[PDB]
């Protein structure tokens, strides 16, 4: 019903696919950036995902953060010293933009541990939305998720929200997720989920909706099978303690399949 | 944003809000009216508003000639000022001051024929508006109005989560927000352009109430006490209660006696309790009450 804006979702989905083009971040972008690494991107976005874990922030908030730092650090250049800054501002934006009840700005200069003050994060919040130019209205991996969602017969809450954690894990690394759009990870995660979950593939009615086959999802699915097979491996380990949580179904606990057959 | 304070000579004053005043105001150099919403971040230790920042990201996206259009953004270290096009009055100013003896037909199916087209592409955008009413719709003097005030408007996902409860001017709120049902969708808008509908051409509001429960109260004295046949769900609703006064529908022509078969058909379908079954902004252009719009 309404909830599932029957009347909109296509305009909605068509605008999303417009766009996530404009809002997309420079795929090579670290290589021009002199002091900062895809390592140190992996770190700083992993602890975006204990913020959100610690505030009970919405998964959503944690995707805009995202894309507003990496479209930031796709024309601002940032000292290693400062990332962290650039990352706490993000979160701020993100969270006053979606939360009903955003945290206060000096929640946001506590978990920096006082490495910077108050005056910092609210001038690093100007810059942002003078380099973002107040676009903040983004198209987020989870955006058309939910959507996809709809397209199961019936609906399982282990797909969901597997499909949820592996498009979380793209978050961390930008190589290679930075060169695949929000849409077709989207795809990738919800595909492999439900291949894990259920043994199902890729729906033809979102063949329809998206125009995405497996043919053309079949290199961001390989780096997300790899991404799901060495997650357990990966420095970066926030994703998956979260996914442990019942809210989430336990998923990040369920083994990936050792093949897609794709 | 390629604009500076020292091209706008400011007017008058036109209107104040929660984070600062609005100027009628002339661009000296084009010659162009318009108004400056001033929100100063110096008197803020939170920085930027979230409302300015849904307000500036959301109508930044939302080109359409039924909605006001934010022309530049001018952004100091203390203030932050919205350049908007200029419209002259509001529909409520509009409805005091001026429509006294009525607004004709032709206006209100007019107007309200613009506000569906205006809103649709709102929702065609995934943004709510949150705060449809006559002080929030702009007219001008070609005959265009325009939805205004996207200070509580909002980004959703599909299908939607739960969002703010405290949303709507109470008089334009609708029964689901009144239940404080965990979901709410772009049918709340609907609702308010059916007040907004009544409101045109009585000059009156439809539920005037002084509290939640003395709202739910009038449209329940109105549209009937909803029950599981017309509204499935409505008795789980956590604000619900079984002690409800238990009130009859009244017949829709007595809710609106100078409304014609059409315009009763079209705002019934506004207000039905059931947001599955309220009409679209998308639906409800093709309604036969606008077959003779100008
Ligand atoms: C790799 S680093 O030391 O620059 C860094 C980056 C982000 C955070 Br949070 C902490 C440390
Ligand atoms: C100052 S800015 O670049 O954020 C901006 C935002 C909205 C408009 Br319309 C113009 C300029
Ligand atoms: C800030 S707003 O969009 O409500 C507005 C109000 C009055 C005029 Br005139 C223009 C814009």
């Amino acid at each position: 019903g309404v909830n599932e804006v029957p009347d909109y979702h296509e305009d909605i989905h068509t605008y999303l696919r417009e766009m996530e083009v404009k809002c997309k971040p420079k795929v090579g972008y670290m290589k021009k950036q002199p002091d900062i690494t895809n390592s140190m991107r992996a770190i700083l976005v992993d602890w975006l995902v204990e913020v959100g874990e610690e505030y009970k922030l919405q998964n959503e908030t944690l995707h805009l953060a995202v894309n507003y730092i990496d479209r930031f650090l796709s024309s601002m250049s940032v000292l290693r010293g400062k990332l962290q800054l650039v990352g706490t501002a993000a979160m701020l934006l993100a969270s006053k933009f979606e939360e009903i009840y955003p945290p206060e700005v000096a929640e946001f200069v506590y978990i920096t541990d006082d490495t910077y003050t108050k005056k910092q994060v609210l001038r690093m919040e100007h810059l942002v939305l003078k380099v973002l130019a107040f676009d903040l209205a983004a198209p987020t991996i989870n955006q058309f998720l939910t959507q996809y969602f709809l397209h199961q017969q019936p609906a399982n809450c282990k797909v969901e929200s597997l499909a949820m954690f592996l498009g979380e894990l793209s978050l961390i690394d930008a190589d290679p997720y930075l060169k695949y759009l929000p849409s077709v990870i989207a795809a990738a995660a919800f595909h492999l989920a439900l291949y894990t979950v259920t043994g199902q593939s890729w729906p033809e009615s979102l063949v329809q909706k998206t125009g995405y086959t497996l043919e053309t999802l079949k290199p961001c699915l390989l780096d997300l099978h790899q991404t799901y097979l060495r997650a357990p491996q990966h420095a970066q380990q926030s994703i998956r303690e979260k996914y442990k949580n019942s809210k989430y179904h336990g998923v990040s606990l369920l083994n990936p399949p050792e093949t897609l057959n794709v | 944003g390629p604009g500076s304070m020292e091209n706008f000579q400011k007017v008058e004053k036109i209107g104040e809000g929660t984070y600062g005043v609005v100027y009628k105001a002339r661009n000296k150099l084009t010659g162009e009216v318009v108004a400056l919403k001033k929100i100063r971040l110096d008197t803020e230790t939170e920085g930027v508003p979230s409302t300015a920042i849904r307000e500036i990201s959301l109508l930044k996206e939302l080109n359409h000639p039924n909605i006001v259009k934010l022309l530049d953004v001018i952004h100091t270290e203390n203030k932050l000022y919205l350049v908007f096009e200029f419209l002259h009055q509001d529909l409520k100013k509009f409805m005091d001051a001026s429509a006294l003896t009525g607004i004709p037909l032709p206006l209100i199916k007019s107007y309200l024929f613009q506000l569906l087209q205006g809103l649709a592409f709102c929702h065609s955008h995934r943004v709510l508006h949150r705060d449809l009413k006559p002080q929030n719709l702009l007219i001008n003097t070609e005959g265009a109005i325009k939805l205004a005030d996207f200070g509580l408007a909002r980004a959703f996902g599909v299908p939607v989560r739960t969002y703010t409860h405290e949303v709507v001017t109470l008089w334009y709120r609708a029964p689901e927000i009144l239940l404080g049902c965990k979901y709410y969708s772009t049918a709340v808008d609907i609702w308010s352009l059916g007040c907004i509908f009544a409101e045109m051409v009585t000059r009156r509001a439809l539920f005037p109430g002084d509290s939640e429960i003395d709202q739910l109260f009038r449209i329940f004295r109105t549209l009937g006490t909803p029950d599981e046949v017309v509204w499935p769900g409505v008795t789980s609703m956590p604000d619900y209660k079984p002690s409800f006064p238990k009130w009859a529908r009244q017949d829709f022509s007595k809710v609106v006696p100078p409304l014609d078969e059409d315009g009763r058909s079209l705002l019934s379908q506004m207000l039905h309790y059931d947001p599955n079954k309220r009409i679209s902004a998308k639906a409800a252009l093709a309604h036969p009450f606008f077959q003779d719009v100008t």
